[PDB]
């Protein structure tokens, strides 16, 4: 009323793909020949970026199939439901090593087989189910007891075997024996952000950034989420070479922005660096073009 | 004295062939280790002490001396070598940190482009004679002489890189390194016997036109014996002058065109080291070493 | 009846006559930050005209042996335009872009171009060394090239270890010199956080790859350029402060 | 029918699997929703 | 207490079971989410989008040109332009498309597959092409008059340079498996072969060669089976 | 002990320290030898109908 | 008995699980309570009350004077009185306030923070002050004409000598974490800086210096995240 | 937790007991069947 | 100076916006702040040839260790029920068949 | 020996002790080493 | 819904968590409840 | 890249070979005068 230009857009600043629930595979109805102009589903334009919708009924003399093949196992919820290796620690408690403890920062990028799965989705959100299998270097179990303290970012890290951080009046800890079935713990989504990010097209800090070696590149901290320490529960050292694998499951997963699958081999942990000298071509090399094996 | 003057071990050409004194690895010779990136075929005439030996060197510009060793599937293809001799004068070692109370209970700061000398410029601005880095971002000054309270630790795991420059170490997370304030500066008086005089703004390049006068007044010393282990001057206008102290007289001159000898005896008791530089182009730095022998 | 196209944002008004089909990334228009999710307690700002213009980047010439180019967003606009002077003065930021890229050629020429946005388009050090302290890394000007936009070194793996053959999962549109001389993308704000910095975190990339090499019989225009015109929509700004170049 | 023995939400396993697929987000992310069997240009 | 007995199958950390575990932060509220586009909920959602095949996966074709098949005029007619085995799980061109990469994570696959073919030639140059899918049996046919007999689609150039063939899901069983070779080639799915229908007819002052981009995907009835560790990772060293 | 099912087409293990034992997709049974026997149900996983 | 199996996660004394345990005194009645004031039920209840900052945490400021910033007349205008980083979890002045001590017990924090500034000068002496919060980015500004640009509050003296600034919760994410340094300085929350607006104008026969007490707290929308062992204890010897 | 005691008869892999076991492929749909003649349901069917 | 907290709310200072927050305050209450277990004491039952006692008595004092002590010092009067847990091991960390 | 606290009801909040502990039943600090809560900075107008 | 397997009260874990916050006990413990935006003196 | 900032119209060739730009009436006053030069260039209307 005073001026129409401000009330026009504000009224028209309102919110600007109702996909169905597909329980089975997609069936098909029959189709006969159709000899007519103007109507063609083959000659699409993939250049628009769209997928061609040349359905099977629209090309050939199909039949009637009421399919029944289940699509339950292909969803993301049951695709990441498998647990998998994440890290190993080397608690070399012996005569030479006068530490008695081993700290390992959580980085699932350390091992490829779980890494390549989560690289398919750029932003993920999930709850975890960690599992700490326990054994010696010989695979032998022994009558001993371990402690597994989570050390969040900012917490005092342990310093030795008799450290005061193992009093753990606030830090969650798992006291477990080595003659025990593996310890298993559920972990929530403890990011400071709203969703995890496996990628970050920039820097954590402001200011200058050099061009000779950029070690701070591509390191978002919202996923970087502290350390995880282990000792044997003892104030004097027992001589055994320990090595505990740590496994995790992903549950209640919600992905976003699918990403292609990495083909080149991994070389580092927090950086996706390949090698220009050995480009691993995805497809195997054939003889000639017209010689399908 | 040390077989090494610069904080990485570049000039270190020692006889050590192991990777450690305790639990040392027999290191593989540089002339068969060719699947690894450093060898002697594509490096003729020894860039960085490379030859027919297995001694730990630093030909990559890294933070420590190292070599290449294989493993029984429980190691990585390289290994940082611990050398107790290559601790430059002005390095008080590296020690383990614990928290509260800190060993250096002076002033504590934090940056993101912290190199080494930025802290030594800071403790000097507050007259704290010891400095401290923590994992490349944190500064820790203080005058306390009880830095050894928690325990001496090896110089291998003390080698997390500085964020300022990516070629030198600034300690570790929970591990401190200790550099004195007399180094990485100029001026003042040296009443001690055999101390070491370093460049202005060491290890960094000297700044644009750093002019200053050192003072070495020793009581009753017969002759002063200088040396030039590290002396790399590139522009001619950047000079080093050994002046007399009583009469302000020129005795010797060195710059980028007149290369230094090994050593020469300077037989007086009160000498002055004069330094003058240009604004345009800079050089790495110079280190000297005087010996007052009575 | 579909080949024409009229997009007008701000005082600009772009038209393309031969190219057809706007592709909208992921089927969601760009929208403002909803009330129930924002965290910046202060009021954000909505200029909506000064910033929402079609800024045109520089022309990149296409040769018969060319490799590719790429840009980063909103990094390309921090020195120019009122949007540049708005991002240097604000810690927080949110916008949704309307990409548009042009490559004019004759009906006798041949060639194709893959145009795609790449969310969180990190790059990769090109070297076989795995030493953690001596790891090869891309420089700043290589990953944040600015208004100019740098080139690739090996496009088949996107300089990130991801094969280009699978690169169509992302929103894309093909320029092909037989049917369309231009392409366009309308992309929303894609970020795991409601707002972000503008001179630290680039929201996405853009790639323009010569898949099919430009080939022409000799006796024609040899210098084919590529221009990209970009236009933010529903921009936001918050947390005013001093200037910050980088 | 799935049951949780703790008063937190993130101790459940498969609390709600769901069939929801939207090929229109990725396969046909187009303004002008083209016809199913016509000429696009 | 309640009487009970432990059956077998106890104390076993099964990788794929679905049980509760002790919450580690009791009484925890997560960071509230945000509406983000691109929320995928299935992997079949990703099989329905096209990605390029490295159909020109030959020695002396290195670089980016693996993704492009050449097309030139043929003085002699009845010529074979290209061909490739349709089996996605099998090695070959489908290692470069997503639907062939994601199929490797599973064992068995079913449902129709489709491939498009964008032409990159000049506007004035025109030509007809025949795209023939042959069901299994003998090898790829010798001449096109033997490759007719399968389901084939004939293609004309002009505007709208992307035709679509769809390989119908024909098989004795309900599911073929990704592994092929030995006796598992009983699950082979034939070969797609592309033939010059007439020629690549070019006007004067125009290049007499061109390229086609072979893009492939999965039809709506694509369904998959139990999981499988892929083959494209053979990590030797632990990432340090 | 570890008991991994390796379906057709999967990479088979090569040794004791093999990467296939990371088993981020392959189902595996981690069990002790002082344990009652491991027991697992398996479905009808044929590609055929019977 | 009932058949059962032991899943993994057994026999583990989890520090933070919530289960029953055998009562040690069966059939026990406790001492009946009494209504006592000061019943706190939350730690956010304690973040909303002010406690003094040791903003003058400098060498050559030992004793009680760490809690006080000096204020004197400035012959030259446009002068910087004081400044401090607002990050509570970070070391610095907030180690002396409660809200910075209690934040260390948790990892992440969100919500607006507020600081008051009580003036302790004489009744007749008056002066104006500018309190400027700068969001993150560059370092603290050089001159006040660069520190204007953040949210700032101008303060006049007189009666009612305590002004209130509130640092609004501005951040890309929903939660900043207490640790700061290295790459965790991505969660830095700017710097509060206090500038002389005009001067500290004093009448005759009055001291020409004074002090301000900087008191800080948390606004009502303060919310916290998972727990964390603090840093302010490093017990060496067992207490005997 | 719930109090309990293990009776005898535990940890015994009985060949003919009838109990549940952990599913190895969670959320799995089998190949749908087909109507085949000759569906026998008893062995007495074969004795006749 | 009156001892009250200033109620200078964010809406009353700057040009704020509308935020319908969702951040949970569940984890900040005292009930889940002390829900973590923690070390209290150690005993030294040195049963050997020299020590002819075979027993070790320890008076309950949670003040002996700092990390749990500093938490309960924040509140002057407390009332609670406890859940003790007696972990058991040898000096070497070894478990043995004993009772 | 470990303990948990449940069904807790507090009263009269008390500040947090900054000085280190020296005894068990007595809160005795040391006058010779007063541990200042805040870390020492350079000057007043030099926020790190 | 939380359950106790013993007839004593102190064997439960989190029998009733409660949201109850009263900033007026500590933040504004004043007789004359001052106004929210006025001059206190 | 400096001339972008004004109102601009991008033109593609093909059929229909006549594009239209319209210079919007932007001015401090309500009327510019035809004379230009000296001080009357205060009524200048830019450059196409
Ligand atoms: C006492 C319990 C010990 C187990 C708890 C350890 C903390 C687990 C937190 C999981 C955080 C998400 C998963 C981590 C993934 C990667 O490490 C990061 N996203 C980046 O490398
Ligand atoms: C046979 C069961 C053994 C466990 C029972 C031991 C008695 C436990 C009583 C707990 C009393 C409250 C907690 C004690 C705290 C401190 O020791 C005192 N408040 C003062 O130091
Ligand atoms: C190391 O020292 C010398 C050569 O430097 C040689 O006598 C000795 O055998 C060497 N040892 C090894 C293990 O290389
Ligand atoms: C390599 O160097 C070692 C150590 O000097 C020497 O013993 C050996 O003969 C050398 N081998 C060759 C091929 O030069």
């Amino acid at each position: 009323d005073p001026v129409e230009d401000i009330i026009h857009d504000a009224l028209s600043s309102t919110v600007r793909t109702s996909g169905q629930d597909v329980n089975t595979a997609a069936g098909t109805a029959p189709s006969s020949h159709r000899l007519e102009t103007g109507r063609v589903p083959a000659l699409q334009a993939a250049e628009t970026g769209a997928t061609s919708n040349a359905t099977d009924e629209n090309m050939i003399e199909t039949r009637c199939v009421m399919n029944r093949n289940g699509v339950l196992e292909a969803t993301i919820s049951h695709f990441f439901s498998r647990s998998g290796l994440v890290g190993v620690v080397n608690l070399t408690d012996g005569g030479t090593d006068t530490t008695g403890y081993a700290v390992w920062d959580i980085d699932i990028m350390g091992f490829v087989q779980l890494r390549r799965k989560c690289e398919m989705f750029t932003y993920m959100r999930f709850n975890a189910e960690f599992t700490f299998v326990t054994t010696t270097e010989n695979g032998e179990a022994r009558p001993f007891m371990l402690q597994y303290m989570y050390v969040p970012p900012g917490a005092p890290k342990p310093t030795g075997r008799d450290a005061f951080q193992w009093q753990t009046a606030t830090n969650p800890s798992v006291f477990v024996k080595l003659t025990d079935p593996p310890a298993q713990v559920s972990v929530p989504f403890m990011s400071p952000a709203s969703a995890y990010q496996w990628f970050y097209d920039g820097y954590p800090t402001f200011g200058q950034h050099p061009e000779t070696s950029n070690t701070t590149y591509g390191q978002c901290p919202n996923n970087m989420m502290g350390t995880f320490a282990v000792r044997v529960v003892s104030r004097v050292a027992s001589q055994l070479k320990l090595q505990t694998r740590v496994y995790m499951k992903l549950k209640h997963v919600r992905a976003w922005i699918p990403r292609p699958i990495r083909s080149q081999p991994y070389l580092l942990k927090n950086f996706p660096n390949y090698d220009s000298s050995k480009i691993t071509y995805s497809a195997r090399d054939r003889a000639s073009i017209k010689q399908a094996n | 004295g040390p077989e090494c003057f610069t904080a990485n071990g570049a000039d270190y050409r020692g006889t050590q062939n192991w990777t450690a004194l305790q639990g040392g690895k027999p290191c593989l010779f540089w002339n068969e280790t060719f699947q690894h990136p450093y060898n002697t075929l594509k490096y003729p005439n020894g860039e960085g002490g490379l030859g027919e030996h297995n001694y730990c060197r630093n030909p990559d510009g890294d933070v420590s001396p190292w070599c290449y060793v294989a493993e029984h599937e429980d190691g990585v293809y390289w290994k940082y070598c611990e050398i107790p001799a290559c601790q430059m004068p002005g390095n008080l070692g590296c020690y383990k940190d614990h928290g509260n109370p800190p060993p250096l209970t002076g002033t504590s700061k934090t940056s993101n482009k912290l190199t080494i000398q930025t802290c030594i410029s800071f403790c000097r601005s507050q007259r704290f004679k010891f400095a401290g880095m923590e994992s490349g971002y944190a500064c820790f000054c203080g005058n306390n002489p009880d830095y050894w309270k928690y325990g001496e630790a090896a110089s291998t795991e003390c080698n997390s890189v500085c964020f300022g420059d990516h070629t030198q170490p600034c300690g570790g997370d929970g591990r401190i390194i200790l550099f004195d304030t007399l180094v990485g500066a100029c001026g003042g008086n040296y009443s001690a016997m055999s101390s070491v005089v370093y460049s202005p703004d060491f290890p960094d390049t000297y700044a644009t036109g750093r002019v200053c006068y050192w003072t070495i007044r020793v009581p009753g010393a017969s002759h002063i014996h200088f040396s030039f282990p590290l002396f790399d001057i590139r522009d001619s206008a950047d000079m080093v002058e050994l002046l007399d102290g009583y009469t302000h007289r020129v005795l010797a001159r060195f710059h980028g065109r007149s290369r230094p000898p090994l050593s020469f005896n300077v037989s007086l008791d009160f000498v002055i080291l004069y330094f003058f530089s240009d604004r345009i182009n800079q050089a790495q730095g110079f280190a000297v070493l005087y010996q007052a022998v009575k | 009846s579909d080949r024409v196209a009229q997009l007008t944002v701000g005082n600009s008004s772009i038209t393309t006559q031969e190219a057809a089909n706007i592709v909208l990334a992921y089927g969601e228009w760009p929208e403002y930050c909803p009330d129930t999710d924002a965290t910046a307690v202060d009021k954000p700002t909505r200029p909506d005209v000064s910033v929402n213009r079609f800024y045109t980047l520089d022309s990149k010439m296409w040769q018969e042996n060319s490799t590719g180019w790429y840009w980063k967003f909103p990094d390309v606009l921090n020195k120019t335009g009122v949007f540049g002077q708005n991002a240097q003065f604000h810690y927080l930021y949110r916008s949704g872009f309307c990409l548009h890229v042009q490559c004019n050629a004759s009906k006798f020429h041949q060639g194709a171009l893959l145009v795609a946005v790449i969310p969180e388009f990190v790059l990769a050090g090109r070297g076989s060394n795995t030493k953690p302290n001596e790891a090869p890394h891309p420089g700043f000007n290589t990953t944040f090239p600015g208004t100019a936009g740098a080139s690739f070194n090996d496009p088949y793996v996107l300089d990130s270890g991801v094969p280009l053959s699978q690169s169509l999962i992302y929103p894309h549109q093909w320029i092909n010199l037989r049917t369309n001389n231009c392409a366009t993308i309308i992309v929303p704000y894609i970020n795991a956080v409601p707002f972000d910095s503008a001179i630290n975190h680039s929201n996405f990339g853009l790639i323009v790859v010569p898949v099919s090499p430009l080939k022409y019989s000799s006796g024609a225009t040899t210098a084919i350029p590529i221009t990209v015109t970009i236009a933010p929509l529903n921009s936001e700004f918050g947390g005013l402060r001093q200037a910050v170049s980088q | 029918t799935n049951i949780n023995y703790y008063k937190d939400s993130y101790a459940a396993s498969a609390s709600r699997q769901d069939f929801t697929q939207d090929p229109k987000k990725f396969t046909q992310p187009v303004l002008d929703s083209i016809r199913e069997l016509s000429a696009p240009l | 207490g309640l009487p009970t007995e432990l059956r077998p199958g106890t104390n076993q950390f099964l990788t794929t079971e679905d049980d509760t575990a002790a919450p580690i932060l009791p009484g925890f509220s997560p960071t509230p989410s945000i509406h983000i586009p691109g929320e995928v909920r299935s992997l079949l959602e990703l099989c329905r989008v096209e990605t390029i095949l490295e159909v020109n996966n030959t020695t002396d074709a290195t670089g980016l040109n693996r993704l492009l098949i050449p097309v030139s005029a043929q003085n002699k007619a009845d010529e074979l332009c290209a061909a490739f085995m349709v089996d996605p799980g099998r090695i070959g061109p489908w290692q470069s498309t997503l639907v062939g990469q994601i199929c490797r994570y599973y064992t068995q696959w079913s449902g129709s597959l489709k491939v498009t073919f964008m032409f990159t030639g000049s506007f004035m140059a025109t030509g007809k092409m025949l795209i023939a899918y042959s069901p299994p049996g003998s090898a790829q046919p010798a001449n096109r008059e033997t490759a007719m007999l399968g389901t084939h689609v004939i293609w004309d150039f002009g505007l709208q340079s992307s035709v679509s063939l769809v390989i119908p899901w024909i098989s004795n069983t309900h599911f073929r498996t990704a592994k092929t070779g030995g006796n598992y080639d009983y699950y082979t799915a034939g070969v797609v072969t592309l033939w010059y229908q007439t020629n690549y007819v070019v006007p004067p002052e125009t290049p007499g060669e061109a390229y086609i981009i072979a893009m492939g995907a999965a039809q709506d009835n694509f369904t998959l089976k139990i999981c499988k560790d892929t083959d494209e990772v053979t990590q030797q060293a632990v990432l340090q």
